[PDB]
């Protein structure tokens, strides 16, 4: 049960990292 | 007249329009780092215990075999292997490969190739963007430290079992055994490394507080001040003369790094040189060039030894050493 | 130049004063630092440690005597 | 003699430093 | 297994040759300050 | 200006070779006494009657091994004043019982209070926000917890760190062996902040130097490095990049300072021996199953080796006569 | 009046007499002079 | 007095701050889960 | 022995602040204030213009 | 395959012919006097 | 603003906003009480610390 | 015999839909559509005026 | 293509619907907790 | 701890009822 929680936490962290990289706020240069 | 396939491939590889720059160094970096990442995740979640000592007493390192995230590790290769090349095809079975610590060798070699190619990729993107190419030199210091901790210390000690385990508690165990065997705390290069890391944190907090202190008012009340800076603006976002006057009055009349160029060079240079020196200290201690030995340095008139703090440190080192040398 | 000629005499005077403070053994008596011949005595072969808080002054005197 | 701050402050550091430096030099000639 | 060794060998040589022939494909020209 | 307070205020804030201010009345004597007291201790004062150690230049120590050692364990948490009931005005007995340690620690405590007040005072004089004072609260929290709060929870001032290089090295291995301080999650957050602060110092200094504009004049209204180029570089190298200069510099403040504050909370727990020593389920598993072994269980064996082999000499006030059979060994395990 | 109490009273008197008062008098003198 | 309160202000959290918060909470859970379970 | 209260500490210690951050971001998107690439407020309660119009 | 050198030879040949096809329409026969060659014949 | 029965009662207690004593006021008396408080706090700290040992005061657990 | 899985079923079976409803209402308040006492949509994406207005 | 999607629509939940959902979830938890626990 | 959960659920239901009564959407008559 504990190993399932550890795996879920690590995979969720990697999912958050993936979303922070590829679905980030697009940088716009001020005009 | 049609473009060759190699021309399109070279145009796509070195394209600056990709979300992540690939480059020719990335052609080595991405498959090696993705190989080591998946292998590390699989070996961390589920892997049978590795007989690291070579005497049929295995060490569990995976989550499925009863340890948590803190105690979990990819255990180093077996002492029977030493510095022998141990790929997955040179083992009789997958069970014997996992029993001898093969995942450690696979992950470590792919990771080392990946970080060297990461250095090259940083240079490559700096070249395609038309900027100065010395960020890779700054990244060469943690890469040197990782090389000394994963490859070079096993080379000097003659076994990949002496490399740092790929885990948290394994890292602490490596630190304790290294202190017991080499007295890294009394090595001048580790002192330079601690000075570099402590000073880098000091200078980072100092520079950040100095810039944050003198931000020019651009937002309304209780609104976040970060909206006062516009991405791509030309004007300075903080009052440099006010921060320089504060830093000058803080220690002595003229001490502010008035030129921001040498200030940022100092910021980039201090922890990089410190980490370089601690990496070279760890690498030189692999060949038994240990730290300072100030043992029994004070004696009385009759020859009796008066202990110092180095003697208490030596007693701690001796305790760790006798608990590590399992039937030497 | 007037302050240089007085620094030419006071700086050697202060350096000599520090030199004679150690070479005459006055540093050992002032700070309680034992000389190399008095770390241990004939009647005390063990490390002299203070075991009581409020009798520390007396305990040090009845142990460092001689 | 007496400046407002400077003379007292720099002599508060220079006078013990030279005295200590003479004391450190004398320690190098102690045989133990 | 010999087949796994063959596949790993050809993958490694493929990526290394990609690196090598890519850096031979007039790499210093691929910079924003290129003189036309 | 108007009254006698105003002339003193004007004189203290006058632009001279070193700023004094009102905080200088507390900072300058306390900091000079703490540093001067430390230099006195490492040169002349011994630790023979408190620790059974030689720790001065007079006894043959070098800069790495000299220290201002902590008071004797019999002193308890006494303030150890020179006029106190322990020394009774005798400065020689005061040096021998470790009163110089409490001198350096207490005057150093009011020294760092005066320096943080100095940061507040100059920020108000110049007219900037007091973020350097908030950033210095990190080192204040580390000094207060390690040198004051940790011995105050322990038996005496004896178990505090001694003001020395090798003495600090003992304190690192003492807290590892006795508290398993590396396994504490608060120290781990501290390592992340301190190593992250060194990373942020290195990566920001290299980025500014390498995204520089082809031209630092002190009165430069324009920025000297390209933030757009720097953002583009790290977005393609690392995946994410800074785009706000003000957020980038608050982050350079936040990461090392939060590392100091997180590790200080764990030291407070270590003062009361509320340590993260063991994982109970892993300790119970290794007890029933001797074949079971992880890197955490191997570390607890090294902690036992640290404790039993140093305790005889690290704590000489207690006898601690340990025969060779009870001394833990990997050989006879 | 125990010796520790007398020592504390002497310490308070001493601190006021040779630390607080001389520094305050010097500050007043240099503030009116300058 | 059941009147429109002038001190009411909108609250913002941009996507970068959301990602920082999610990373902080997930990493804190990863770090402290082993200690809570044992 | 699975520590029952420890499971809730990990779950609720992760779920509740994640929920609070997600709820704050979603209502920020509805007001058009969930981007840092916009100008500061032109008026109290009126978010500034985005950088790309 | 059998002696493991055919895997080496075969793969660098395949990528080598792709590189040679790109190299064929490069007008690099003339020698330049510069720090680096800025001439790259991009077909499309 | 709403006027309530309790609000009218408490109205003179909040009717002196910004009222000050001119000049330094009673700051000299306040500094004396601060100095006496500082000495008092040091006394009870040193009694607890056993740096001041009184005549019939023993800092230890007492009976009844 | 405290059923550990049953506690999570009650807690998460209550927390997750409550969170979803609370998050939906809060972003509805930010858009000005969290009341039923308003006119139908004037245009696509444009809520009608409230009855009090 | 990464064009602006014209099918994007705002989502609405008034306070009455929020109260109905909260009551439904709490009452369902009240009803089913005894059965889950046993 | 089952009775604690039951009590928490019942009190939360009563709190929801209180908020639905006294912090309801105020009915406005259309003009
Ligand atoms: C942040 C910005 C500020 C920065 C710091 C600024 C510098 C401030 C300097 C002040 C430091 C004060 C240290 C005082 C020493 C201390 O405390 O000295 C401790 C003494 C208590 O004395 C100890 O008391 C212990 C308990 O004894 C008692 O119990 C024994 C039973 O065995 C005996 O019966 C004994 O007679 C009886 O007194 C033992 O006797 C110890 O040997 C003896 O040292 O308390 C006392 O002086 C007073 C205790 C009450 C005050 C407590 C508040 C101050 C301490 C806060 C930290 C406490 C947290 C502890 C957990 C960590
Ligand atoms: C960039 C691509 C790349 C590189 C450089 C490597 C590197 C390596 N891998 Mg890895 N691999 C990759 C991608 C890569 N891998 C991918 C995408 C996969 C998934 C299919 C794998 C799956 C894999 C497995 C399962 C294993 C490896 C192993 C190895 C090692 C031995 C392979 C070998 O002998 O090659 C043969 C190459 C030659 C004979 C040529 C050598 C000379 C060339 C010209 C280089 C010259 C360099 C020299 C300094 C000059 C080597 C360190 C083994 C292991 O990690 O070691 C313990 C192993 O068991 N790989
Ligand atoms: C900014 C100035 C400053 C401060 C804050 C301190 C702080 C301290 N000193 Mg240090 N000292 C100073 C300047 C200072 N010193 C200078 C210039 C010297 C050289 C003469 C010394 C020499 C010295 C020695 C030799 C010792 C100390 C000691 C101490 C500690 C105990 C003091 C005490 O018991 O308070 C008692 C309480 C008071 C004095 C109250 C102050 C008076 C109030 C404000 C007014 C009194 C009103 C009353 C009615 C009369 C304390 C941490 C001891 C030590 O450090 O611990 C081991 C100790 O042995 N000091
Ligand atoms: C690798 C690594 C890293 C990066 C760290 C990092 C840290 N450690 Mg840990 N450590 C490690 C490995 C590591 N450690 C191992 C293997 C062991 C065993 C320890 C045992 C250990 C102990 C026992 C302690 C630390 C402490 C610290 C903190 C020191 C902060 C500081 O600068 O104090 C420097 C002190 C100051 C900045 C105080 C202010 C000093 C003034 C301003 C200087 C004035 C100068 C004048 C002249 C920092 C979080 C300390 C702690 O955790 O923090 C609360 C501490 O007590 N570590
Ligand atoms: C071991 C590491 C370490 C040291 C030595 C150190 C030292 C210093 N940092 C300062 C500042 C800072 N440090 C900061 C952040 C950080 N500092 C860090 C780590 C360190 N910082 C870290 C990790 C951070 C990140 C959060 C900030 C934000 C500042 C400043 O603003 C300030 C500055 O201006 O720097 C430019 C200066 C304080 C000057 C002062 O108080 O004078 C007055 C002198 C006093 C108070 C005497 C202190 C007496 C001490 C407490 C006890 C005695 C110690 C002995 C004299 C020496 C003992 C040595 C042995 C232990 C080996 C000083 C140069
Ligand atoms: C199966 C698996 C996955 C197994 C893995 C098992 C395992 C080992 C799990 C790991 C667990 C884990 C993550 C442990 C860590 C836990 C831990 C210690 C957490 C710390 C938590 C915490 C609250 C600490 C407090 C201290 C603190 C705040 C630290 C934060 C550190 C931190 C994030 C620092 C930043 C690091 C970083 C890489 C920054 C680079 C930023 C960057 C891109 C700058 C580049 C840049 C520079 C410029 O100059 C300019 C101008 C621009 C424009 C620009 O861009
Ligand atoms: C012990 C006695 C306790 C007395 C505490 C009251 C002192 C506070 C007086 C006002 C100080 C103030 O903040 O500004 C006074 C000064 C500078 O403030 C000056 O004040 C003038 C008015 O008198 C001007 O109008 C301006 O405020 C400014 O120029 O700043 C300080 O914070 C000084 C701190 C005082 C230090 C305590 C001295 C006793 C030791
Ligand atoms: C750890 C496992 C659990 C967590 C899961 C984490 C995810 C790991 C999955 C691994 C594969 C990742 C797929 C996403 C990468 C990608 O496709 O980028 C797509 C982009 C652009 O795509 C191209 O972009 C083109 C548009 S343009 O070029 O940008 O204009 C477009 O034409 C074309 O369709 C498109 O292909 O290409 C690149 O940037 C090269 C990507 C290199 C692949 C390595 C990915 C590195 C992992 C990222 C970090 C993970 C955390
Ligand atoms: C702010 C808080 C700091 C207060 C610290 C005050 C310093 C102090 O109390 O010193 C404590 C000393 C005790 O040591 C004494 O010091 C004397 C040294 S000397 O003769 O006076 O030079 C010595 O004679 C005597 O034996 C010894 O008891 O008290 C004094 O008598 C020395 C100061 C001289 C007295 C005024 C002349
Ligand atoms: C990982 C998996 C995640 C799964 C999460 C699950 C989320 C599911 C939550 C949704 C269900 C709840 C939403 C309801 C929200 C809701 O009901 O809003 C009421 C809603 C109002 O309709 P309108 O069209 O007026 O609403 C306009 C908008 O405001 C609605 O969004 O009407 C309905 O949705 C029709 C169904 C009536 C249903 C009435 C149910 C009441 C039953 C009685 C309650 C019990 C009391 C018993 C006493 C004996
Ligand atoms: C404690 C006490 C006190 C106080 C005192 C004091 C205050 C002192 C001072 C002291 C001092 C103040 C001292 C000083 C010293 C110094 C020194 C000792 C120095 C040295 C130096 C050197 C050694 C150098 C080196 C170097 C470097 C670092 C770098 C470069 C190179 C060179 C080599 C140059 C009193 C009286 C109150 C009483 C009580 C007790
Ligand atoms: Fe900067």
């Amino acid at each position: 049960m504990e190993a399932l929680v550890y795996t879920f936490l690590l995979i969720g962290t990697l999912i958050v990292i993936f979303f922070a990289i590829f679905f980030r706020d697009p940088p716009r240069i001020v005009k | 007249e049609s473009a060759s396939f190699w021309e399109q491939f070279c145009a796509w590889i070195t394209s600056t329009e990709n979300r992540l720059y690939i480059g020719w160094f990335g052609c080595l970096m991405f498959p090696t780092l993705l190989t080591a990442t998946s292998a590390y995740i699989i070996a961390f979640i589920a892997a049978p215990p590795v007989d690291i000592d070579g005497i049929r007493e295995p060490v569990a390192g995976s989550l499925l075999y009863g340890n948590n995230i803190i105690s979990g590790a990819v255990v180093p290769s077996s002492n029977a292997i030493g510095v022998h090349f141990y790929p997955i095809w040179e083992a009789a079975s997958i069970d014997e490969w996992l029993y001898n610590g093969g995942p450690y060798q696979l992950v470590v070699f792919h990771f080392f190739i990946g970080v060297c190619a990461y250095i090259g990729r940083e240079w490559e993107l700096s070249y395609r963007l038309g900027m100065r190419p010395w960020i890779c030199v700054a990244f060469s210091a943690p890469v040197a430290a990782a090389a000394a901790v994963f490859v070079i210390y096993p080379i000097g000690q003659g076994s990949f079992s002496d490399g740092m385990p790929l885990g948290i508690s394994g890292t602490f165990n490596f630190m304790l055994v290294f202190q017991a065997e080499h007295n890294i705390l009394m090595h001048p290069f580790h002192m330079l490394g601690v000075a570099g890391v402590f000073g880098g944190s000091l200078f980072s907090a100092m520079h950040g507080s100095l810039v944050t202190s003198s931000l020019i008012r651009e937002t309304s009340e209780n609104e976040s001040l970060n909206y006062g800076y516009k991405f791509g603006q030309e004007e300075e976002t903080y009052n440099i003369v006010a921060a320089h006057g504060y830093f000058g009055r803080l220690i002595f009349q003229y001490a502010s790094f008035n030129n921001s160029r040498a200030l940022h060079f100092f910021l980039g240079a201090w922890p990089v040189v410190g980490i370089w020196f601690t990496a070279m200290g760890v690498a030189t201690m692999a060949f038994n060039l240990n730290g300072f030995n100030f043992n029994q340095s004070v004696v009385d008139s009759q020859g009796r030894v008066i202990n110092t703090w180095a003697d208490i440190l030596n007693r701690s080192n001796l305790g760790m050493e006798v608990m590590h040398e399992r039937n030497a | 130049i007037r302050y240089w000629i007085i620094h030419s005499i006071t700086i050697p005077s202060l350096f000599v004063a520090g030199f004679l403070f150690v070479s005459t053994g006055l540093a050992y008596d002032a700070f309680g630092t034992p000389r190399p011949n008095e770390y241990f005595t004939q009647d005390r072969q063990q490390i002299p440690l203070v075991n009581d808080r409020f009798s520390a002054k007396q305990e040090l005197e009845d142990l460092t005597k001689g | 003699p007496i400046f407002t701050f400077r003379w007292l402050t720099i002599h508060a550091l220079a006078v013990p430093t030279v005295f200590f430096l003479g004391a450190i030099t004398s320690m190098q000639f102690i045989q133990r | 297994m010999f087949t796994l060794k063959i596949l790993v060998y050809t993958v490694v040589i493929f990526f290394i040759s990609l690196f090598t022939f890519g850096f031979l494909s007039s790499d210093p020209s691929r910079n924003p300050n290129r003189k036309d | 200006d108007r009254g006698v307070f105003d002339l003193i205020d004007d004189w203290l804030k006058r632009d001279r070779f070193v700023f004094v201010g009102w905080s200088g009345l507390l900072l300058f004597p306390c900091a000079f006494l703490a540093v001067g007291g430390w230099l006195t201790g490492i040169t002349f004062v011994t630790s023979w009657y408190t620790h059974g150690l030689a720790s001065s230049f007079l006894e043959g120590c070098n800069f790495l091994t000299a220290a201002v050692s902590t008071p004797a364990n019999s002193m308890g948490h006494s303030l150890l004043l020179l006029w106190g009931p322990e020394a009774q005005g005798d400065i020689t007995r005061w040096f021998q019982i470790g009163g110089l340690w409490t001198f350096v620690a207490l005057h150093g405590s009011f020294g760092v209070i005066g320096f943080c007040l100095r940061q507040f005072e100059i920020a108000r004089l110049v007219g900037i926000r007091p973020y350097n004072a908030i950033a210095f609260s990190g080192p204040i929290a580390v000094f207060v917890t390690v040198f004051l709060v940790y011995p105050l929870g322990q038996a005496s001032w004896f178990f505090a760190p001694s003001f020395g290089v090798a003495a600090i090295f003992r304190f690192l291995l003492f807290l590892q062996g006795f508290h398993n301080w590396t396994l504490n999650p608060f120290h781990m957050m501290g390592v992340a902040g301190i190593l992250g602060g060194a990373l942020l110092c290195a990566i920001h200094g290299a980025t500014v130097e390498n995204t520089l504009f082809e031209d630092f004049t002190p009165t430069q209204s324009e920025e000297t490095y390209s933030m757009v180029t720097a953002n583009r570089f790290w977005s393609q190298i690392f995946g994410v990049a800074f785009s706000n200069k003000r957020w980038l510099h608050f982050f350079m403040l936040f990461v090392p300072v939060a590392g100091m504050w997180t590790s200080s909370l764990g030291i407070v727990g270590l003062a009361l021996n509320l340590r993260s020593y063991d994982f109970v389920s892993q300790e119970l598993r290794a007890a029933e199953d001797p074949e079971f072994e992880t890197f955490y269980t191997k570390n607890n064996l090294l902690n036992e080796g640290i404790r039993s082999w140093m305790a005889a000499q690290d704590q000489p006030h207690e006898n601690f006569i340990f025969p060779e059979e009870v001394l833990p060994r990997g050989n006879a395990l | 009046m125990t010796p520790s109490l007398s020592a504390f009273l002497s310490s308070v008197i001493l601190a006021v007499v040779i630390i607080v008062i001389p520094i305050g008098a010097a500050l007043v003198f240099v503030s009116t002079s300058d | 007095m059941s009147a429109p309160n002038p001190n009411k202000q909108p609250v913002e959290l941009n996507r970068t701050s959301l990602y920082w918060g999610l990373l902080l909470i997930f990493v804190l859970a990863v770090l402290f889960s082993s200690y809570f379970f044992n | 022995e699975v520590s029952f209260g420890a499971f809730l500490a990990v779950i609720l210690g992760l779920f509740i602040p994640v929920v609070f951050l997600v709820t704050l971001y979603i209502q920020s998107e509805a007001q058009g204030t969930a981007t840092n690439f916009r100008l500061p407020d032109k008026a109290p309660g009126v978010p500034g213009d985005r950088y790309d119009a | 395959d059998d002696s493991l050198g055919f895997v080496l030879i075969g793969v660098t040949a395949v990528i080598g012919l792709a590189w040679a096809q790109w190299q064929s329409y490069q007008d690099d026969g003339d020698d330049f006097f510069d720090t680096y060659d800025s001439r790259r014949a991009a077909a499309a | 603003a709403l006027r309530t029965r309790l609000g009218e009662i408490l109205r003179p207690l909040n009717a002196e906003y910004g009222k000050v004593a001119p000049g330094w006021g009673t700051t000299s008396v306040m500094g004396v009480f601060m100095a006496l408080f500082l000495v008092f706090l040091v006394i009870i700290l040193q009694i607890y610390n056993s740096s001041i040992i009184l005549e019939n005061v023993d800092v230890d657990w007492v009976t009844v």
